[PDB]
């Protein structure tokens, strides 16, 4: 039950096509349960408008047993 | 639920004589109304390709989208005067990335 490294590529794993950038990020995966999470800033378009926003619960950090 | 159908606007294209060319567009959008639909238009003077999200009731370029519900975009000549003009419409999510003639 220790933290871990993993990489996730929105279109090719989660299957989310709406996110413009980043193509992916590294979130971690922990049985051992995830303790602490953190948001990921992302970019996407509503029509042609580009907007910025943090997606919370995207990045795992502390593991707790 | 709103579609994603590409909104890369007017762009200069390498599209030419091949049966199908891809929108080389870098942006996939979350259409502003759940009613909407993508269209891809490919006007040929150089050649500009246009990809937007549009509404089936509204007319585009003084033309109206009759096959707006088709799952994959298909181009037919609209015979606008003085130019080679082609248009299409999607009901799928990011339809107009692959254009089929």
């Amino acid at each position: 039950c220790c933290l871990r490294p993993l990489y996730i590529d929105f279109r090719k794993d989660l299957g989310w096509k709406w996110i413009h950038e980043p193509k992916g990020y590294n979130a971690n995966f922990c049985c051992c349960v995830s303790q602490d999470l953190e948001p990921l800033t992302i970019v996407y378009y509503v029509g042609r408008k580009p907007k910025v926003e943090q997606l919370s619960n995207m990045i795992v950090k502390s593991c707790k047993c | 639920f709103p579609q994603l159908c590409k909104f890369c606007d007017v762009r200069f294209s390498t599209c030419d004589n091949q049966k199908s060319c891809m929108s080389n567009c870098s942006i996939t959008s979350i259409c502003e109304k759940p009613q909407e639909v993508c269209v891809a238009v490919w006007r040929k003077n150089n050649i500009t390709l246009e990809t937007v999200c549009h509404d089936p009731k509204l007319p585009y370029h003084d033309f109206i989208l009759e096959d707006a519900a088709s799952p994959t975009c298909i181009m037919k000549e609209k015979k606008k005067p003085g130019e080679t003009f082609f248009m299409c419409s999607c009901s799928s999510d990011e339809c107009n990335d692959n254009i089929i003639f």
